RNA sequence: AUGAGCAGGUUGAAGGUUGAGUAACAUCAACUGGAGGACCGAACCGACUCUCGUUGAAACGAUAGCGGAUGACUUGUGAUU
RNA sequence: UGAGUAACGCUUGGGAGUGAGAAUCUCCCAAACCGAUUGACUAAGGUUUCCUGGACCAGGGUCGUCCUUCCAGGGUUAGUCUGGACCUAAGCUGAGGCUGAAAAGCGUAGGCGAUGGACAACAGGUUAAUAUUCCUGUACUUACAGUUAGACUGAUGGAGUGACAAAGAAGGUUUUCCACCCCCAUAAUUGGAUUUGGGGAUAAAUCAUAAGGUGGUACAAUAGGCAAAUCCGUUGUGCAUAACAUUGAGUGAUGAUGUCGAGUGAAAGUAGCGAAGGUGGUAUUAAUCAUGCUUUCAAGAAAAGCUUCUAGGGUUAAUCUAGCUGUAACCAGUACCGAGAACGAACACACGUAGUCAAGGAGAGGAUCCUAAGGUUAGCGAGUGAACUAUAGCCAAGGAACUCUGCAAAUUAACCCCGUAAGUUAGCGAGAAGGGGUGCUUAUGUAAAAGUAAGCCGCAGUGAAGAACGAGGGGGGACUGUUUAACUAAAACACAACUCUAUGCCAAACCGUAAGGUGAUGUAUAUGGGGUGACACCUGCCCAGUGCUGGAAGGU
């Protein structure tokens, strides 16, 4: 009884973080992807 | 001290209750850009007078507006309210 | 020597064995040193980037190996005096406390014949030849047993280091080296005979008695249960497809690879170590 | 069908109908419904009969068919009853009460009905 | 890798100590002993029949019970595949 | 449309008031409830849902004058606590460098990363919100610069320590509990009354005592710990009475001229007021001693950090201790909900999820009933007692005849007293099987009491609650065990073990292409792969073909 999301804001910050987001250049360009599809939320910190 | 982070005191219900007692403990809204330390020898320097004790909190953003078409968000800032010896009172 | 074990249980019985613990070892209760023992890590059955590579490994305790001076030429030409045989879950045998005289320890595999204060002396000259000594393959008489052989010029003894393991003596070769020994499990080779050594045999001679008796403790040895190359689908093993206990159907199987493991010899021949080989467990060369 | 209210049962009924006859005693006139009024009148007539005599064995027994309020006490209560209510109605052959029916509820149209006393 | 916890009633193994006893044994007797992929039995882990129900409270629950309940222990925090 | 339709998402009634308008708003009285929770602390999370006043557009299973709903205002305080300024474990990043079409990967020096180590403040107080955070009392701590008083300190390197498993039992300590006593309210009117019920606390911190607990202690040097050593360590001499080093509950004084304290008490049960504020114990309990000891093997973290030796240096002193004085102690954090009317829940979905406190009586238990403090009416109600559905109470007799079916469903379990067969691989079987009785009063009881005797009641005494239905035989599997999310829980899997093969170090094999690594921080008594899978006896035949290996002559 127990569903698949488990909300946890640190573990985030460690997940979905721009500092740890700098580990692949996929991220970059689907990043690029979102601006040119002028995402207005982007990052976790711009809920 | 920059001169630029003590913006304005502050006047609510539970300060009036605070100072209508021997608290002296005037409450003023500030930029959190400096510590307490550094706020409480700023207020020194443009008051020329040394505090007693400070402390510090924030106003939480919160959402304004409530439900409406245009939801907002409310500012961030330092509430810092400080103790004085009970001989003086400064004015403001 | 090993006892048997009283299950004392309700479901079934168990066919277990113990050793014995009391009379060849002391001190059971756990009291080791600092220095030396650095926790020996397991990888899980895994690679160091975390892909499978080994099947049935987990499940151990916490061990410490123990900082062993396997070349055994840091320190020579000093006396020394056994002062205790302890017991070893990191490897096959069992180590033992020595001190040395100079105000240093020492961390030795001890060989079957040692008890608790006897003198032994490391050294790079002809020494005692009873087990247990540190010293080169020059001054040996052919036809003794000795343990613990390197192969490389101070390399380390870690050959036939096991439980019960020892090396045979059949002559020299002639080029001042290649001396010819009878390895363990049959085979026969030469190596070099200004290497270092561990003469007589090693002892715990229990290790081809021991019975395991339960999965469970099969599982805190490391080696956890796993399932049987014929149990999967044809698609992930070739033994493994057809239902209805189907037994092998084809001459001489594969492993889960492409690999034919029955009736052949993995190794390459084209090395020059190939050729400096005597026997290979069943005739010369 | 499962778990759900426990609904109409008679422990139920008579615990209620004993909280709005205390209630009665105690202010004089209660707003119930005729589906409660009904029995509930037959309840009260019959406390009215058994003790009217005023002894200690009729305490006794009516101790067992009163309740609490948030104004008197049981004890006030019942010393008031034996010593003028009870034995008031010893004149007449029953009728000792009427239920007269009010206006429905408003919440869900049930019908309402206040009940007065006399001889 | 680092840890939390598994109530209560329990049962009372070998080892060992001693004595009789034997030439040595052996055998027996008294005792400490708290072990058992040991018991009942919880919190707990998960569900073996039927039942309610299957536009249900339910995109799998609940109950009548159920197997385990000191060990192939349940599980957490962070990471890996 | 079906249709005014199934349900109305696990639970009351009354009085009075507000409001024009009341089951639905408020205050209170009961009831039955959770009560190893319908209680509290509470990681973490959502983040204003937290609080006051006004109102109910939209949401609330009718309604909602209300809601945790919207509007306006208000709300979170830290030298001592939690996460930083100290540190790291798995693991992660990673100067360079290596590998690698680029790309990218590896990984060195390094640097991050608590669920941890070291580590300085407690109680009371009021509020509409919180307050190891605001106030009072009581304290403590760190560097800072001067200071006098004492002294040569000793690190960057080394070493000791930090630094550690699990399980079990009994000892010391306050405790819990019991009776007594003190204090508090307290004489009942419905038969007898010649009363019942409640309470009896004080700490941080300082000083002394420290019950007790652990492990050599004093002396001399050495060939080891890049250098060096007085430090660690090695060997020697003295004593092994414990000298010795060492910690330690709790105890006594402050602390405490105080708070507090049931209760008493002005329109609030509030200011104010406030009595007592202890004795002996334990054959029951928890924790300090306790990184204690012993036992078993599965052999049981590092770094930071304290001591610390030489190094390094110091000298009209480096460094450092004590005392005094002054300065100051920065960062995020503090609301409630918080195993949930605030998380997951697609929801105000009858559900479940970190850790902690955890009542009493009956019982060993925290198994089950009841109630304690606290909290509660699970945001549709009112009816009547048709069929039928869901659950139960009752059923006699036949008593499994039903049906493939003892699927489903009823005695049975607690207490003690007896007693228990075959088989056995001596573990078990066995709580076998199969039975006796269990209440109260009087006396006696022992350490409490079991227990015994006398008497009595009922139809019968785990009186309501909670407690197993067996034997005989077969097939497989030994067994304890893993199971296909959610159609199916095992004779399938696993399994100890048996068996064969391969692997001698740049090991075989494995991951990629590759460095490199697992294998393995292994060393043939080890690992991998193939077959079977308690125990015992064995596993007979043919290498026909095929396969695998070896091979030397020789045709291709």
């Amino acid at each position: 009884m127990k569903r698949t999301y488990q909300p946890s804001k640190l573990k985030r910050a460690k997940t979905h973080g721009f500092l740890a987001r700098m580990a692949t250049a996929s991220g970059r360009k689907v990043l690029k992807l979102r601006r040119k599809k002028q995402r207005a939320q982007l990052t976790v910190s711009s809920e | 001290d920059v001169t630029n982070v003590l913006l304005k005191p502050v006047l609510t219900e539970k300060v009036y209750f605070n100072q209508m007692g021997e608290t002296k403990k005037y409450v003023f809204v500030v930029n959190p850009k400096a510590s307490k330390t550094r706020v409480k020898l700023a207020f020194e320097l443009v008051y020329g007078i040394k505090p007693l004790k400070v402390n510090t909190l924030i106003r939480k953003p919160t959402t304004i507006r409530g439900g409406s078409r245009f939801p907002g968000l409310s500012k961030l800032e330092k509430l810092a309210v400080i103790t004085l010896p009970k001989g003086i009172a400064i004015s403001v | 020597p090993i006892k048997k074990i009283i299950s004392r249980s309700n479901s079934g019985i168990h066919h277990s064995t113990v050793i014995d613990y009391k009379k060849l070892l002391t001190t059971n209760k756990n009291k080791p040193e600092k220095s030396l023992l650095v926790t020996l890590k397991k990888h899980g059955g895994r690679n160091n980037q975390g892909k499978i590579t080994v099947r049935h490994q987990g499940g151990r305790n916490k061990r410490k190996y123990r900082i062993i001076d396997f070349k055994r030429t840091h320190y020579d030409n000093i006396e020394a005096t056994v002062k205790s045989i302890e017991y070893d879950p990191n490897r096959s045998c069992f180590v033992s406390l020595i001190t040395y005289a100079n105000g240093a320890k020492s961390y030795i595999i001890s060989p079957d014949g040692i008890k608790v204060g006897d003198k032994i002396l490391a050294s790079e000259h002809p020494i005692d030849i009873k087990p247990g000594f540190s010293m080169p393959l020059a001054f040996i008489p052919e036809g003794t047993q000795v343990h613990n052989i390197e192969l490389h010029p101070k390399g380390g003894g870690q050959i036939a280091r096991s439980a019960g393991s020892y090396a045979r003596i059949l002559g020299q070769d002639e080029t001042g080296k290649y001396v010819i020994l009878q390895l363990l499990s049959g085979e026969t080779r030469k190596f070099l005979k200004e290497c270092r050594a561990t003469v007589g045999v090693v002892s715990n001679l229990d290790h081809n008695l021991v019975v395991i008796g339960k999965a469970g403790r099969n599982r805190h040895r490391g080696i956890r249960p796993t399932v049987r190359g014929s149990a999967m689908n044809p698609n992930d093993h070739p033994h493994g497809g057809g239902e209805g206990r189907s037994p092998v159907g084809r001459d001489a199987p594969r492993t889960p690879w492409g690999k034919r493991h029955m009736g052949v010899k993995t190794r390459n021949m084209k090395k020059a170590s190939t050729n400096l080989i005597i026997r290979n467990r069943k005739g010369e060369q | 069908s499962y778990i759900n209210k426990p609904g109409k049962t008679s422990a139920w009924r008579v615990m209620t109908v004993r909280q709005q006859v205390s209630a009665v005693l105690a202010y004089g006139k209660i707003e119930t419904t005729l589906k409660k009024a009904k029995n509930t009148q037959k309840r009260l007539d019959k406390l009215i009969t058994l003790a009217k005599v005023d002894n200690f064995n009729n305490r006794r027994q009516v101790k067992k068919w009163l309740l609490n309020t948030n104004l008197f006490d049981v004890d006030q209560l019942m010393d008031h009853l034996f010593s003028k209510v009870a034995p008031k109605y010893e004149k007449t052959p029953g009728g000792y009460s009427r239920v007269l029916k009010l206006g429905p509820r408003r919440g869900d149209a049930t019908e309402m009905a206040i009940l007065q006393l006399t001889d």
